[PDB]
């Protein structure tokens, strides 16, 4: 009890108005709960936006406002921008403790798309001594942050042995990821062509070796 | 808890309290304490008993009506000669010889001691032998001392009969009226017009010795002898242990209320006896009472 | 040597020991010792002395009794002296006392030597103004015996008398001297040269572990009389008189307590165990403590009268 | 010591009427048996208690092994201070919501816990928010349990105001206690307030106060006063016995090794005329602190 | 039992103060078997005496058993001749001492107060001998220190010579229970002799032996503020006791049968006696009276 | 300026204890309270507690028993002690400043620290194996050649990868780490002008702090 809930995902496009809500399991949200709205930006960058229900912190853009909409606290973004794309957390004060909500994932469409750069690396001779062979497929400078990589050994799609990382944000706001195909030294020597195929927003980028 | 006791106490009082005329006023006052906020200060059985006992004594003046802890609920009824244990052989004269100690003291003063009151059904069987042991032997005396300093009483059924030996043969004397609330008793209790053996009569001096251990029927006998102005009572205030009350436990608690169900109204004074001990005419420690009785006889 | 030696030592001891009533069995141990062949086998005179000394210990329980062998012992005889006039005796007494009024109007008198009756009678009038008149008007008195290690028995009445009522006469002490077979009684004196200090003003006596002799008796008596408070350490525990006595024409000496105090109040003595302070403190701190006691007690009556009303 | 003690008592001891007799007896004692601080303390303590029967008046010496520190108190409690109160209304509500824990227990029994008593200057600022946290939510309840088992108190300045939420709103106010501070001539009668902010709980509903051995100062006064006025049943342990009615006077007698005397300067006379000597509130129902909530529920159930 | 009833009747019929007898009839009825067990007549008398003491609080009331009592009857006198007034005056001369002490102070010792009849019939023969001798004195001392006898009816004669003729003074009121009669004693406006006047000092000397009608004169003169009393507290008599036989038995009941009820103070000289104004040993009383008179 | 920095142990075993420090700067602890918040992997934020300026602390009731917060005013440090760890105590732990001195009273967490990652596991620390990533396809793609280092089989994170001791800052990419059976594997790549390599040497420097290990691998064709 004293469970704070928020929508889990919302999507908007630039210039539109979006309202995020925050509910207390315990009853109506009041002024005394001092609703705080915190913004999470890629790679744990937390920024306080609104405090005490409707007080915008000094450095925050005027497009952010907070209010009590009926029985709940609300965060309204009037004329949403691509950089508003973040996770928004709500927190409510209950006289002796704070309770955070689950957070709302806000997606702003109209972001600028970028196609991945792919590099395929062969297993090293040093690694083969160990009787294992790892092929490394690096993927950088893509946007949005979701790719699909498929691997093929001798034209045949591989089903097992691959591991793909979860995309990470680069300094430049584009994403990166890595895919690994682990074989035994034996398998490595039994085949000839190796291909890393990365699928980003409908397009495919493949790289191969021998 | 407080309402649980109060609801039970009112119902007990309405149905069983020996003074029904007081009930209307109690029903007003007892619940008045709740509404005007008095019962917001008591949160223990001891506090409940003390508060209600104070309020009850203020409204009734009757020391027989009291709330107490269930640990303090009497002891047990007295055990004196039962009719089912009375011997059939007429050497039952021997039992009467040991029940009643009769002496003729120097100066022609009778002394009678007996240390229990048997039920009237027991007294009926022993009556012919009692003539020899008590009533005939004290005929010669001009004054009588009845020692009840060791008598814890019993049943009061034979008290009117015993008292009749100290009155006129033909008077029909009112002794007391019993008002039992649990029914509508209103039963006048009179002397008997005939007794077995020689009555001591109403003229010769009678002195009754009492102690703190004098109980029940012995207290009633001493009290009736005093109220009728027949004898002078000498010794200590008596035990206060009469059979005029019943005990009602309070369900779900460690408390009870002892309630008088009977009023005892003395015939010759009109007085309600609220018990708590007979008060002697001459108050002295128990050991001194026989000497004191002799001093009063000597200086009459 | 001889067995004669033992017999002659024993006689000196028996004739002079201050407490003859405690000597049951002694005549018998003397007889045995005279025929003890281990004793008779001793040729070393210092060993003989040590043995007889321990022998009496396991018989008499008095550690002050000793036999010694002392060839070459010469006792320093009193020095030859011309007439010493009273004025120069008075100057010598001034050098044994320190008289002062301490902040708080408290008299202080340090006494290094308790002077005897003759000296007090004859030279006292020459010292009245110098010692006594100076401290008479004080509100309290401190007598400092912390370094007093000598004095005369006959001086005791002169001290006690100045601090007690003239009447009734007080029996201060009784001293028994075995060699003289005489009891000496010490009493207060109703008439004095100077004025009495009175019975009201506080009197405190300071004592140390070095305090020895007649000074322990003064403190013991004033304590038992409830006139003085004793502040400091338990005193040394001396003896009214020891005598070191040559055995015939021999180099053996018998050392024996020959006199003792038998206190008229306690029945006991200051001797051996010394006198216990009422307030126990290090001797170096005794003066400060006495001052603090006197000051506090003087504050009390005024405190009381403010509290009462 | 004796001189300083008699002076300290004459000017500061709450029961001034006992000073004449104390001034007579103390100087008359046999003090030729005592030669240590510990002995002096013990002797004077025995004599003072025989003459006064006031356990608050007590000579106490330091640990003899470390004479710079002793058994003379610890330090005054630190609760919420008026210079540290937030200005923002959301923050003030949030702070009140953590100071006071309020639950509605099964059977419609209110539970209120708070673990300090702030100064009345602080309660003034927090009052509007206490209405929301405490006074309104418990209005539905028929009985109230006030848990003070974790409350070490603080200032007693807001105790009359808090008590008045459990009293009749009307005028005249009810007498709570009278203070008699000897150091001056206080004789100040302390009354309930005729008006409170928010709904009073009233005088009729059952109130049960839970206590522990850690319950202290203003919390002990609140519990004692709820008991003395017959307004609530006290349940739990005997309380700490730490009331702000005394002052400590050192004996400048360093020979006496670090001695001091704690002297009651204040007499607390309740509404029944009883002098409270502190030393702990004695509960009506004595139980271990862990059993107090269960016991309050039992008393409620079998009423 | 008849003996107790007969005794109680004689006590009840003759006690001087019947109003103090609440409870008495009831205690008389309270015949004990311990009393009925007494065969010793002296023990019976002692017991009934103590019984009455714990009921009435008067120590003058007694029951005694006295076989062999014969009361001395008044001697025969008339058979030998009428005692002439001249021999009665000579007898009264032997009961007085009349003197003028140094300082012109009258002194009159009276061993017996003499009744109204003796005073009316023989006074004329003693006017010159007693009264005329001390009339011219500046102050008067009445010595009653050994007066133990006297009639009641004399009091008027002593008082009247020392007070104004007018208004008449009600000196005393004596109630006799057997007679059921109050006897009132008043001053007499006309006297045989000259009055002493009200200005000259009057002192009365008293001892612990002074008893009866002498205590009454001293008490009255003191309460009237006419005399100063010098000496000891008087004996505390009773105006009459009667010792009364119970029927034909050898038991006697001894009872106070009359009493004084003083008009001034409502009280009496009886029992407690009369307190002196100046308290001194009786042997020194005359010296002190002379000293008081000479200083004033 | 207002800063908060957390520092903690990195790896801790189940059923043991956790101690983390929040070092603050730009404000005084005698005047400002500090909160502790955690974020479990792929979870939202969870409040742990606060220590006010005056020293009073309040705890999330769920944790109440296992958590304890304290501070050092003079030292500008706040500490969090957490006991009875379970692997679900794995999280990013943050300190944030408490503030309420606004126009209208309200409590706010105004400045947040950057966080410290705590891994609660009974897994063993294991140093990495470093392998060079060379093109294979040695055909000139353009002016640049991209090389790398494979950092395999280490526990716990993190590892530090540098190129020629930090000299090469030139389009360096350190990819996120994959975890397979409690062993992490990560790669790092560098892009250099093709005329340069192999003429000029390229070395990757790997540091594994938890094992105090340093390895350097020269990347050759």
């Amino acid at each position: 009890q004293a469970v704070v809930t928020q929508e889990s995902a919302l999507t908007t496009s630039p210039g539109e108005t979006v309202t995020l809500t925050c509910r207390s399991s315990t009853g109506a949200v009041t002024t005394s709960n001092y609703a705080n709205w915190v913004q999470e930006k890629p790679d744990h960058l937390f920024t306080g936006l609104i405090g005490g229900t409707n007080n915008r912190a000094p450095g925050v853009p005027a497009r952010f406002s907070g209010s009590l909409i009926g029985d709940k606290a609300a965060l309204t973004i009037t004329g949403a921008q691509t950089e508003d794309e973040a996770i928004y957390f709500c927190a409510l004060w209950y006289s002796n403790h704070w309770v955070f909500g689950g957070g709302t994932k806000l997606t702003v469409l109209g972001q600028p798309k970028s196609s991945p750069s792919v590099t395929l690396f062969p297993p090293s001779s040093e690694e083969l001594e160990t009787n294992k062979a790892t092929l490394v497929c690096t993927i950088t400078d893509f946007y949005p942050g979701v790719v699909t990589v498929d691997w093929k050994v001798d034209g045949t799609p591989v089903t097992q042995g691959m591991e793909t990382t979860q995309p990470s944000k680069q300094s430049n706001n584009k994403y990166m990821a890595s895919s690994y195909l682990t074989l035994t030294a034996r398998a490595w020597e039994r085949h000839s062509s190796y291909s890393c195929q990365v699928t980003h927003e409908g397009h495919t980028v493949e790289k191969s070796l021998s | 808890s407080l309402g649980e006791l109060v609801e039970g106490t009112g119902r007990l009082l309405e149905a069983h309290y020996a003074r029904p005329e007081v009930v209307g006023q109690m029903g007003a006052l007892l619940r008045a304490k709740l509404a005007q906020g008095a019962y917001r200060t008591a949160v223990d059985l001891e506090s409940l008993a003390s508060q209600l006992t104070a309020d009850l004594q203020e409204m009734s003046g009757d020391h027989r009506l009291l709330v107490f802890h269930s640990p303090g609920e009497m002891v047990a009824e007295e055990a004196p000669p039962p009719p089912p244990v009375v011997p059939s052989p007429e050497e039952l004269s021997y039992l009467i010889e040991a029940l009643f100690k009769t002496e003729v003291l120097p100066g022609q003063l009778g002394y009678l001691r007996f240390d229990a009151m048997a039920e009237l059904e027991t007294v009926k069987a022993v009556g012919p032998q009692l003539v020899q042991l008590v009533w005939q032997k004290l005929v010669d005396t001009a004054a009588l001392v009845v020692d009840l300093r060791y008598n814890p009483g019993s049943y009061s059924t034979a008290v009117p009969l015993l008292c009749s030996y100290f009155f006129e043969a033909e008077p029909r004397r009112h002794l007391y009226s019993v008002f039992d609330r649990a029914t509508s008793r209103v039963t006048e209790v009179w002397t008997l017009p005939h007794v077995t053996g020689q009555r001591y009569g109403s003229h010769k001096d009678l002195y009754v010795l009492v102690s703190h251990t004098s109980g029940s029927a012995a207290e009633a006998f001493a009290h009736t002898m005093q109220d009728l102005q027949r004898a002078t009572i000498i010794g200590e205030p008596t035990a206060g242990g009469a059979l005029s009350v019943g005990i009602y436990q309070v369900g779900s608690s460690a408390l009870y209320a002892s309630m008088p169900t009977q009023m005892a109204m003395s015939a010759s004074t009109g007085e309600a006896w609220d018990l708590a001990g007979v008060e002697p005419d001459i108050t002295v420690p128990m050991s001194v009472a026989l000497s004191t009785a002799r001093d009063i006889v000597t200086l009459r | 040597f001889s067995p004669t030696l033992i017999a002659d030592m024993a006689k000196i001891f028996m004739d002079n020991y201050c407490s003859p009533e405690k000597l049951t069995g002694m005549e018998e141990a003397i007889d045995a010792a005279s025929s003890n062949t281990e004793i008779l086998s001793i040729s070393d005179p210092t060993m003989l002395a040590n043995v007889l000394t321990d022998g009496v210990k396991k018989t008499i329980s008095d550690s002050r009794v000793k036999v010694t062998y002392e060839p070459d012992l010469i006792l320093a005889a009193p020095p030859a002296m011309p007439d010493i006039p009273l004025e120069h005796l008075a100057a010598m007494i001034k050098g044994t006392v320190k008289v002062e009024i301490l902040e708080g109007n408290i008299g202080y008198l340090k006494i290094q030597h308790i002077i005897g009756e003759e000296m007090a009678q004859k030279v006292g009038p020459l010292l009245l103004e110098y010692i006594w008149d100076k401290i008479l008007p004080t509100s309290a008195m401190i007598l400092d015996f912390r370094s007093t290690v000598t004095g005369e028995l006959s001086g005791i009445p002169y001290i006690v008398s100045y601090f007690t009522d003239p009447e009734p006469l007080i029996h201060i002490d009784s001293v028994y001297d075995r060699t003289a077979d005489l009891t000496i009684e010490l009493w207060s004196m109703p008439t004095l040269l100077g004025k009495r200090y009175g019975t009201s003003k506080p009197l405190i006596i300071l004592t140390s572990k070095d305090t020895l002799g007649i000074a322990e008796d003064v403190a013991y008596c004033l304590k038992n009389l409830k006139r003085a408070t004793i502040v400091g350490e338990n005193t040394a525990g001396g003896t009214v008189k020891m005598s070191k006595m040559k055995v015939g024409d021999t180099d053996f000496y018998v050392t024996v307590p020959v006199a003792k105090s038998i206190n008229p109040i306690t029945g006991k003595s200051w001797e051996i165990n010394g006198v216990a302070p009422d307030v126990d403190v290090a001797a170096e701190d005794a003066l400060d403590a006495a001052i603090a006691i006197i000051k506090l007690r003087a504050e009390i009556p005024a405190l009381a009268q403010a509290a009462a009303t | 010591v004796i001189q300083r003690l008699q002076e300290a008592l004459r000017e500061y001891y709450t029961l001034v009427d006992r000073v004449p007799a104390l001034l007579s007896h103390l100087a008359a004692m046999d003090l030729s048996s005592v030669v240590s601080e510990d002995d002096l303390v013990t002797k004077l303590n025995a004599g003072l208690q025989a003459v006064s029967e006031d356990p608050r008046l007590q000579v106490q010496v330091v640990r003899p092994k470390e004479a710079s520190s002793g058994p003379e108190e610890e330090a005054e409690e630190p609760p919420e201070a008026v210079p540290e109160v937030p200005e923002d209304e959301a923050v003030r509500r949030a702070l009140v919501d953590s100071v006071f824990q309020v639950s509605v227990l099964p059977g419609n029994v209110g539970y209120l816990r708070f673990d300090s008593f702030a100064d009345a200057s602080v309660l003034e600022v927090l009052g509007p928010y206490i209405l929301h946290q405490v006074w309104e939510p418990l209005q539905d309840t028929e009985h109230l349990i006030m848990d003070l088992r974790q409350n070490p108190g603080g200032p007693s300045s807001a105790v009359p105001l808090l008590l008045s939420y459990f009293q009749s709103p009307d005028a005249s106010p009810v007498r709570l206690f009278s203070t008699y501070d000897r150091r001056t001539n206080i004789t100040r009668e302390h009354f309930s307030q005729t008006e409170l902010l928010g709904r009073p709980y009233g005088t009729q509903r059952g109130v049960y106060l839970l206590t522990s051995h850690r319950t202290a100062t203003a919390a002990e006064e609140l519990a004692f006063l709820m008991q003395s006025l017959g307004w609530a049943t006290l349940v739990g342990e005997i309380t700490a016995g730490s009331l702000l009615h005394t002052h400590t006077v050192s004996l400048l007698e360093t020979p006496e090794g670090g001695l001091a005397l704690t002297v009651p300067v204040l007499t607390f006379i309740d509404n029944h005329g009883e002098c409270w000597l502190g030393g702990g509130v004695v509960p009506d129902a004595i139980v271990l602190a862990e059993e107090a909530l269960d016991r309050a529920q039992e008393v409620l159930e079998f009423h | 039992p008849t003996v107790l009833q007969t005794a109680g009747k004689l006590v009840a019929d003759n006690y001087a103060s019947p109003e103090l007898g609440v409870k008495m009839a009831a205690e008389l009825s309270g015949l004990q078997s311990r009393y009925a067990r007494v065969t010793s007549e002296a023990a019976l008398a002692e017991l009934l005496q103590a019984d009455l003491q714990v009921l009435s609080g008067d120590p003058h009331l007694k029951t005694a058993h006295i076989p062999e009592d014969a009361k001395d009857r008044i001697p025969g006198i008339v058979p030998m001749q009428i005692p002439s007034p001249e021999v009665f005056e000579d007898l009264i001369k032997f009961s007085f001492h009349t003197n003028v002490l140094e300082g012109n102070v009258g002194y009159l010792r009276f061993d017996m107060f003499g009744d109204c009849e003796l005073l009316t019939q023989v006074s004329e023969l003693l006017v010159e001998h007693v009264w005329k001798k001390i009339v011219h004195t500046d102050a008067l001392i009445v010595d009653m220190r050994f007066n133990i006898g006297g009639p009641t009816s004399s009091i008027s004669a002593l008082c009247s010579y020392f007070f104004d003729e007018g208004p008449p003074i009600l000196l005393d009121k004596i109630y006799n229970r057997p007679n059921n009669s109050v006897s009132e004693l008043w001053t007499l406006s006309q006297l045989e002799g000259e009055r002493y006047g009200s200005k000259k000092s009057m002192v009365i000397l008293t001892s612990t032996l002074t008893a009866g009608a002498a205590e009454e004169f001293t008490y009255i003169m003191k309460r009237l503020g006419r005399a100063l009393v010098i000496g000891e507290v008087t004996s505390g008599g009773c105006q009459p006791p009667q010792t009364y036989h119970v029927d034909d038995t050898d038991l006697y009941l001894t009872i106070p049968t009359a009493r004084s009820v003083g008009a001034a103070d409502g009280s009496s000289w009886e029992g407690v006696g009369v307190v002196p104004d100046v308290a001194v040993p009786a042997e020194a009383a005359l010296t002190r009276a002379q000293e008081m008179l000479q200083h004033t | 300026q207002v800063q908060l920095k957390e520092s903690g142990p990195g790896l801790v075993a189940p059923s043991q204890s956790l101690s983390i420090t929040c070092t603050v700067s730009g404000f005084l602890l005698i005047s400002n309270g500090v909160h502790w918040v955690r974020q479990p992997p792929g979870k939202g934020l969870e409040w742990l507690g606060v220590i006010w300026a005056g020293g009073n602390t309040n705890y999330n009731s769920a944790l109440m028993s296992r958590v304890s917060i304290s501070k050092d005013n003079s030292k500008s440090q706040v500490f969090l002690k957490m006991k009875s760890l379970q692997t679900d105590d794995t999280a990013m732990y943050y300190c944030a400043r408490d503030f309420y001195d606004y126009d209208v009273f309200y409590y706010a967490m105004d400045y947040w620290g950057q966080g410290t990652s705590v891994t609660v596991s009974s897994a063993k620390t294991t140093p990495p194996s470093v392998y060079p990533l060379a093109p294979g396809s040695a055909a000139q793609t353009n002016s640049m050649v991209t090389l790398g280092c494979l950092v395999k089989g280490y526990f716990p994170e993190p590892v530090t990868v540098t190129w020629n001791s930090g000299s090469l800052s030139s389009g360096v990419h350190t990819f996120p780490a994959v975890l397979q059976s409690d062993l992490y594997t990560l790669s790092s790549s560098v892009t250099v002008p093709s005329s340069t390599w192999p003429s000029e040497t390229v070395t990757c420097n790997v540091a594994h702090p938890a094992s105090s290990t340093k390895v350097d691998k020269k990347i050759v064709p």
